[PDB]
C-alpha cells in the first residue's frame, strides 16, 4: 500500500 | 418585554364583519411580524394568520390580517361570520430578545337561540354506600346561554353543605354544560324521604328528584 | 444529504440548488455542491432584487482518492456549501 | 405532515425539577427555531423560552430566566426544556412550537400538563352510575383524585356515540371529581355490557367498572 | 484564512465573525468557524431588519486526530462555514 | 502505528 | 514507511 | 490601496487573437466581480465583459459574444480576456474594473491599447530639434511610426520641469508623428547636456538622441 | 441591452450648480444602481458616485448623485463649480445580463479668460537633411479657446501640399495645444528664401518665420 | 493490517 499526504500534514504528523 | 393589548370580548350577528384589534406599546409594530391564533373550548391554539397577513392550510378568505403603524396596531378581521368561529383569539409579536402574547379576545356570535337544560340526576351507587359514602350526581347539559344556578333540596329544606358546582363550559354543539355534586353520609341519604336538583335558567326552573330506593 | 437535513436552501434570500458531484474513486464519493438560484436576491415583497447578489460560499475540505486499489491520496478540495447575499452599501 | 409531541408533564413539589420533551416530525428539524409556550389553567398563552436551529441562540421570559434551560437534539429530532426551582406559578400546559424565524410561530403542539403542588397524588374512586323510555342514560362517577387529568373511555374505545365526559369540579378538599355518561337505546340493556375505563396516569390507576341496572 | 482570502463576511446581509478553533492534537489544527453578527439582517436602507434571521451554515468535514504520537483517527466533524438570511415569506 | 477509519470509509476502501 | 494496523469505528 | 494593471495590448492583424491580463492587488480578489471596459480612440466608454468572483458566471456585450472569453485565476490574483477573431472595430483601450456587485463598478485600471490593423509596425525616426533670451526651447521630432504609443522622456526621467510632449498627428500616410520640447534657461546651454529618450515598445525601438545647438 | 441617453454638452460660470441628466430607456431605473464617472483630458475614468448617490475617497460634497423613476432618470449634480471640474462625465447602470454606459457629457466652465497662442517653429535638422528629408515643426500652445487655423507660406505663396495639423486638446493648465508639421524635400526647403507659420486665433494672427541657415 | 509506504506532495 502507498499513501500520499499533503506537505501540510507532514508538519502535523511530525 | 413590551406589551400587546387586545379587547376582552367581541360580539356580532352572523355573516357580518368583526375586527380584533391588537395594540403593542413600546417598539414599532412595523419592524416585527404579527401572528394570530384561535383557541376553541378545551382545544390547543392554532395558527390563523402569520407574517402580519398570511393564511395557512385550512384558513378561508373570511379570516384576514392587516397592520397600521400610525397608531401601532395589527388587526385580524373575519368577513362573513359563522357560529363555528366562536373561540379565543390571541395576537402575538416579538423583539430581538423576547416573544409576547396578547391577553386574548373572546369572540361571541349573537342570534344563537335559547336552549332549556337537559338535567339528569343519579343517586348514590351500591359500591359507594358499601364504602360508607354517598354522592348525588347532577349533570346539567345542552343550555343557552351558559348561566345557570343549581339549588339542592332534601324534601323541601334547601341544603348548602355538601354542594360543589362546575362553572359553565361550551360543548361540541356550541351549547353549555355543568354538573353539581352533593356529598352526603349514608345515614344523611337514608334519613330523608327525597332529594332534588333545581337548575334555574333564563327565569325558569327544572326539578329532578331521587328517593332512597 | 442536507436536502433531507436542512431546508435553508429554499428559505434563503439567496436560495440555492444542490448538485451531486459523484465519483467512485474518491471518498466521500458523492458531494452536494450548491449553485445559486438567481443573480439578484429575494427582498421583503418577495421579488428578485438586483441591488444585491446571491454569491456562493467556498470551503476547503480533505478527501481521499484511490488508483484506479493499492494506492490512496489525501488531498484538499474546494467545495461550495451555500449562497449568501452580498451588498455594495454597508 | 408537521407533528409536535410533548411529554414529561407531572406533579412536582415546589423547588422541584422536571424535563419536558417534544418529539418533532414532518420537517427539517435542524433548520428551525423552537419555542415552549405555557397557559396557566384558566389564563391565557405566555411565552416561556426559544432556541435557534443550531442551539447557539437561547431566549427566556423574565419569570423563568436562570431556572429553565432550553436545549435541542437535532440528531434525535427532539426539543427539551429543563425546569429547575419550580414554583406554583409554573403550573400550566406547556406547548411546543416550530418558529419560521424567531417570533413567527408556525405550528403548535398537543401540550403537556405540569402541576407544581405541595399536595400529593391521590387515585380516584370510580363508581357505576346505574341507568335511568326512548333513550336511557348510564355512567361512572370519578371521585376525589389529584392532579388533573383522568381519561374516561367506554368499552375500551369502541363506544364513542352518545359519550359525554363532563369537566371536573375542583372540590373544597382541593381534589377533583368528574363524570362520564352514555345515552344508550333502552333495548340494548341486558344484551350489550357497559364497562367504563378510567385512567389516572399521575397515580397509575386503571379501573374498569362494569355498570349494570339496579333492578 | 478567508479573513485574508474572501471578504464576503463583511459584505453579507447576514454578516459574520470568525472564530479560531485551535487544537494541536487534530489536523487541520486551526479552524475558522463563522458566528453570525446579528439575529436580524441588513436591509436596503442599511439597518438590522428583524423580518428575517441571519443563520449559520454547517458542513461535515473529515479530520485527523492523534494520541496524546503512535495513533491517528479519521473523524467527521460539523463546522459552520458562514451565514445566510432566512425568511418566512417565499 | 494505529489508524481509526469510520465505518463509512471501510465500505469505500473495500 | 510503517507497520499500520487499522480499525473501523461506528 | 486597490491597484489594477492591464498588459497584453498590441498590434494584431484582423482575424487575430490576443490575451489581456490584469494583475490585481489591494483587495480580496477571489470575492469580487470583474469587468473589462473599452474606449475606441475618440469615442466613449463601452462595456465588454464581466465575470463573477467564483468565475461560474460570465457576461458579454452583443458585439463580442462568441469571440471574447473572460476568465480569472483567483489563486494568482489576475483577470484575463482572450480575444479571438479580432475585427478593426475592436481597436480601443481596454480597462480592467473591480465591481462590488454585478454592474456597480468601483475601481478602474490604467488601460492597455489594442490596435487591430492590416498595417504593420514601423519604428520612428527621432531627430534633434535644435534650440531657439530669457528661456530658450529644444526638442525631438518623432517621425512616421505605427501603431500608437511612443514614450518621450528627457535625461532618462531626471528632466520633468518645462517638458511638453505634444499629442501625435495621424498623417495621410496612415503613420504618426509627435514632438517633445523643453523650455530651458539660456545659461544652461553648453554646460548641461540634453538627451531625449524615445520608446516605441510596439517595434522595440529605443533611441537616445543628444540634442545640441546649431551654432 | 437597453440604453442611457445623457446630453452631449453642459456649461455654467463658476461657483454655480450643474445637473447632468442620464435617461435610461427600457427597464425601471429604480431596480438598478446608477454610477457616475469623470474622465479628464488624456486620463483614465474615475468613480465619482456609485449606488445612485455614494461618494468615495477624494470626492467633495460638491458632487452629488440623485434619482427619479417617475421620468426614469438619474442625475449627477455639482454645487459650487471649479474650472478644474472640466472633464467628460459618464453615467452607467445594468440589468441581469448586460452593463450599459452613457454617451458621456462634456462639461465646460464659462468665464475662463482668452489666451493668445505660444507659437514655436523649428526648421529641419542636420540629421533629417543628411537623410534626404525635411520637416518644419510648428508647436502651437497655451491658447483659449481651442479653435485655431494654421496657414503655411513659402515667402508669400501659401502651401497646401505637405501640411498635417493636430486638432486642439486641453493641457495641465486647462489651456489648449496643437501642432502643424509641413513636409518638404531637401531641395524644396533650400530653393525658397523663407517659410512661415501663421496661426489665426479669435481674429488675430501670429507669424513665425524660418530661412535655410 | 498492511505495509504502508507514505509520501508527501506539494
Amino acid at each position: 500500500i502507498h499513501v500520499t499526504i499533503p506537505a501540510d500534514l507532514w508538519d502535523w504528523i511530525n | 418585554n413590551f406589551m400587546l393589548t387586545q379587547p376582552h370580548s367581541v360580539s356580532e350577528s352572523p355573516g357580518k364583519t368583526v375586527t380584533i384589534s391588537c395594540t403593542r406599546s413600546s417598539g414599532s409594530l412595523a419592524n416585527y411580524y404579527v401572528q394570530w391564533y384561535q383557541q376553541r373550548p378545551g382545544s390547543s391554539p392554532t395558527i390563523v394568520i402569520f407574517a402580519n397577513n398570511q393564511r395557512p392550510s385550512g384558513v378561508p378568505d373570511r379570516f384576514s390580517g392587516s397592520i397600521d403603524s400610525s397608531s401601532n396596531s395589527a388587526s385580524l378581521t373575519i368577513s362573513g361570520l359563522k357560529t363555528e368561529d366562536e373561540a379565543d383569539y390571541y395576537c402575538q409579536t416579538y423583539d430581538p430578545y423576547s416573544v409576547v402574547f396578547g391577553g386574548g379576545t373572546k369572540l361571541t356570535v349573537l342570534g344563537q337561540p335559547k336552549a332549556a337544560p337537559s338535567v339528569t340526576l343519579f343517586p348514590p351507587s351500591s359500591e359507594e354506600l358499601q364504602a360508607n359514602k354517598a354522592t348525588l350526581v347532577c349533570l346539567i347539559s345542552d343550555f343557552y346561554p351558559g348561566a345557570v344556578t343549581v339549588a339542592w333540596k332534601a324534601d323541601s329544606s334547601p341544603v348548602k353543605a355538601g354542594v360543589e358546582t362546575t362553572t359553565p363550559s361550551k360543548q361540541s354543539n356550541n351549547k353549555y354544560a355543568a354538573s353539581s355534586y352533593l356529598s352526603l353520609t349514608p345515614e344523611q341519604w337514608k334519613s330523608h324521604r327525597s332529594y332534588s336538583c333545581q337548575v334555574t335558567h333564563e327565569g325558569s326552573t327544572v326539578e329532578k328528584t331521587v328517593a332512597p330506593t | 444529504n442536507p436536502k433531507r437535513s436542512s431546508d435553508y436552501y429554499n428559505r434563503s434570500t439567496s436560495p440555492w440548488n444542490l448538485h451531486r458531484n459523484e465519483d467512485p474513486e474518491r471518498y466521500p464519493s458523492v458531494i452536494w455542491e450548491a449553485k445559486c438560484r438567481h443573480l439578484g436576491c429575494i427582498n421583503a415583497d418577495g421579488n428578485v432584487d438586483y441591488h444585491m447578489n446571491s454569491v456562493p460560499i467556498q470551503q476547503e475540505i480533505l478527501v481521499l482518492r484511490r488508483e484506479p486499489p493499492n494506492s490512496f491520496r489525501l488531498e484538499k478540495i474546494l467545495v461550495s456549501v451555500g449562497c449568501t447575499c452580498v451588498t455594495p452599501i454597508v | 405532515e408537521v407533528q409536535l409531541l410533548e411529554s414529561g408533564g407531572g406533579l412536582v413539589q415546589p423547588g422541584g425539577s422536571l424535563r419536558l420533551s417534544c418529539a418533532a416530525s414532518g420537517f427539517t428539524f435542524s433548520s428551525y427555531a423552537m419555542s415552549w409556550v405555557r397557559q396557566a389553567p384558566g389564563k391565557g398563552l405566555e411565552w416561556v423560552s426559544a432556541i435557534s436551529g443550531s442551539g447557539g441562540s437561547t431566549y427566556y421570559a423574565d419569570s423563568v430566566k436562570g431556572r429553565f434551560t432550553i436545549s435541542r437534539d437535532n440528531s434525535k429530532n427532539t426539543l427539551y426544556l429543563q425546569m429547575n426551582s419550580l414554583r406554583a406559578e409554573d403550573t400550566a400546559v406547556y406547548y411546543c412550537a416550530r418558529d419560521l424565524i424567531h417570533g413567527v410561530t408556525r405550528n403548535w403542539g398537543q401540550g403537556t400538563l405540569v402541576t407544581v403542588s405541595s399536595a400529593s397524588t391521590k387515585g380516584p374512586s370510580v363508581f357505576p352510575l346505574a341507568p335511568s323510555g326512548g333513550t336511557a342514560a348510564l355512567g361512572c362517577l370519578v371521585k376525589d383524585y389529584f392532579p388533573q387529568p383522568v381519561t374516561v373511555s367506554w368499552n375500551s374505545g369502541a363506544l364513542t356515540s352518545g359519550v359525554h365526559t363532563f369537566p371536573a369540579v375542583l372540590q373544597s378538599s382541593g381534589l377533583y371529581s368528574l363524570s362520564s355518561v352514555v345515552t344508550v337505546p333502552s333495548s340494548s340493556l341486558g344484551t350489550q355490557t357497559y364497562i367504563c375505563n378510567v385512567n389516572h396516569k399521575p397515580s397509575n390507576t386503571k379501573v374498569d367498572k362494569k355498570v349494570e341496572p339496579k333492578s
